[PDB]
């Protein structure tokens, strides 16, 4: 998260590969040598590529500060390019109730309506015991409730000696999804 | 004569001067301490823009800009920006309780500007909008 906004008369490295107001290389340049520059043309310096490995600076005038950012302010809005996915927990017990499942499962149905992924963890219940045989039959208890909408990413995972199943579920993909619908029309409709 | 803390009234004539200029031609520094940031700015008599500075025009960021450092560093780029058109002494008109409130203060003079006068003017109403609620933080 950045802003293209002057940096100030503080810059943390001492050589900078300078570049002018109007898209000359100056070159590299010690770090005072950079302040003359700014206060001899009253300019300000923003960076405009921190990928670099050679520091990269550009100075302009306030004018140009802003026009260059209004135009990250369209960019942006007509191309909005947002793709991070957020990640859920959840830490059930083999006992847990069924109103209990009935409501976390209901949560579950929001986090991959927002393609969000929900990482599900099963614990043994206190004082019970039982295998991984009806354990692991909650998973696809709770997949059933959405059949094409949401699909596994990973699968049950034996993460603490056995003791606990891991899984993660994800929103179904387009193309997936197409085919899921195309598979549903043959059953019914072909018959 | 004695000393005076009042400012001297523009119509009754007096002996004060400041580089032979009355109080009411001295430039003034309108500075708004907020609680997030400080904004500085230099006019003159006739009230015509000659400086402005900002801890957000001096490169600081969210949580740095309410710092006694930023509103210092805002008042150096202020007081030398306008001790190239010819400023010396200023009346101060601070605005806010913020962090940079006397900070600023000190900016100021360290670009080599004298202040003749400190004014408050922090907006106070006589019950007129309704604040935000208060929170629980």
């Amino acid at each position: 998260k950045t802003a293209f906004s002057n940096v100030g008369r503080k810059i943390s490295q001492r050589v900078i590969h300078l570049f002018d107001e109007k898209g000359n290389d100056l070159g590299n340049m010690h770090r005072a040598n950079v302040i003359r520059l700014m206060d001899e043309r009253d300019l300000r310096l923003v960076q405009r590529n921190t990928s670099t490995e050679p520091a990269e600076y550009q100075l302009m005038t306030g004018l140009q500060i802003l026009q260059e950012r209004q135009r990250l302010r369209e960019m942006e809005k007509a191309n909005p390019k947002t793709g991070p996915t957020l990640r859920k927990e959840l830490i059930l017990s083999s006992n847990i109730g069924q109103h209990d499942l009935d409501t976390k499962t209901k949560q579950i149905q929001q986090w991959i309506k927002k393609k969000h992924l929900v990482q599900i963890t099963i614990k043994k219940g206190k004082n019970v015991d039982v295998s991984e045989n009806e354990m692991e039959e909650i998973f696809h208890q709770i997949l059933q409730t959405m059949p094409g909408i949401a699909t596994f990413s990973s699968r049950p995972q034996a993460v603490q000696g056995g003791k606990a199943l891991m899984c993660v579920l994800r929103a179904l993909s387009k193309n997936e999804e197409k085919a899921y619908k195309e598979t549903q029309e043959t059953q019914e409709r072909d018959t | 004569t004695k000393f005076s803390i009042y400012p001297p009234i523009p119509g009754e004539e007096s002996s004060l001067r400041w580089a032979g200029k009355k109080f009411e031609e001295i430039p003034i520094a309108h500075i708004k301490a907020s609680h997030n940031n400080t904004q500085i700015q230099v006019v003159s008599a006739s009230n015509e823009p000659l400086a402005f500075a900002s801890c957000g025009t001096e490169g600081f960021r969210n949580a740095k800009k309410g710092t006694g450092i930023a509103a210092q560093t805002a008042g150096i780029a202020a007081a030398a920006r306008a001790k190239q058109k010819g400023v010396i002494h200023i009346r101060v008109v601070v605005k806010g309780l913020g962090p940079g409130r006397l900070s600023a203060m000190h900016g100021l003079i360290m670009g080599g500007l004298e202040v003749i006068s400190i004014t408050d003017n922090t907006p106070i109403p006589h019950n007129g909008c309704r604040p935000r609620k208060a929170r629980k933080l």
